[PDB]
């Protein structure tokens, strides 16, 4: 899993 | 010096500022541990990683690239990226290389706290795909090494720091009928000392320059900061790759020569 730094922040797994 | 503005992009120490063969010019902390990571400001045209499985496969049965995700953010096409960031005006119109770099830098491995670690990436001009590299390692002599190769000619190695105006300030094309020189008292003089390597064509000369270029890791305190044998004068008639490690400050018109750099594309000329 990763976390988007730019808006919108979200979790990509 | 009338060549000052034109020759700016060939001050690789200034415009790139990191290793080329092996780019590990910065450090970043991930959950209490410092890691080395690429930080070159220029794209490296034709650079890939040879595994001795290709390195663009998702991370011995895997490669260096990001594992599959939901949604799939790697690999992602150029149109896929522009659609993904269609609401972000600061991103959606970036060139393919910078956009790929920013896309890779958008993925934070530290899901607990915001960190500085940003993955490198490879943009493939062949199918217009951005591959986010999960593995930032570039040489281990599971052994592997960085190289320019015919198979890699459309690959482009991108660090997190690739500037959005690389087209203006970074090398890409090789200079046909031109020879790198040093401007002295109103005249462009030859590079006083060069290291001559034999090369069959321009590709092999560019390949050799890359092998000898700035590297942030010894083959087989480590930071080059762009310093190294980054330039080459290829005499196509004598088939000599004249390699040197000081920045050129002018051009000499000579139909026997093609001016190349370790960052430059191994084929394209202008």
């Amino acid at each position: 899993c990763f976390t988007a730094r730019m808006s919108p922040p979200q979790q990509i797994c | 010096n009338p060549w000052t503005e034109y020759m700016a992009k060939y001050d690789i120490e200034e415009v790139h500022g990191s290793g080329i063969r092996v780019d590990l010019g910065e450090d970043a902390e991930v959950a209490g541990t410092q890691y080395r990571l690429p930080s070159g400001k220029c794209p490296v045209f034709g650079k890939g990683i040879i595994i001795e499985t290709t390195f663009l496969k998702p991370v011995k049965d895997g490669g260096f690239a990001f594992p599959p995700t939901n949604p799939l953010i790697s690999p992602m096409t150029l149109n896929g990226m522009r659609d993904f960031y269609k609401n972000n005006e600061y991103v959606k119109n970036l060139d393919e290389l910078t956009l790929c770099s920013r896309h890779a830098g958008n993925m934070n491995p530290d899901n607990d706290k915001n960190s500085n670690y940003k993955y490198p990436a490879v943009y493939d001009y062949n199918d217009k795909k951005c591959h986010i590299l999960y593995i930032a390692a570039q040489e281990n002599n599971f052994c592997f090494r960085p190289a320019k190769d015919k198979l890699f000619e459309n690959y482009t190695y991108l660090s997190k720091n690739v500037v959005d105006n690389w087209e203006e300030v970074c090398p890409r094309k090789n200079l046909e009928n031109a020879k790198f020189g040093l401007w002295v008292d109103g005249n462009c003089e030859d590079i006083p000392h060069v290291n001559e390597f034999s090369a069959n064509d321009l590709f092999e000369c560019n390949k050799l320059v890359f092998e000898l270029s700035a590297s942030d890791q010894p083959k087989q305190r480590y930071k080059s900061h762009g310093k190294g044998y980054n330039w080459g004068n290829y005499n196509r008639e004598t088939q000599k790759c004249e390699i040197f490690n000081v920045k050129p400050t002018c051009l000499i018109n000579n139909s026997s020569y093609i001016a190349t750099t370790a960052l430059s594309h191994p084929i394209e000329v202008e």
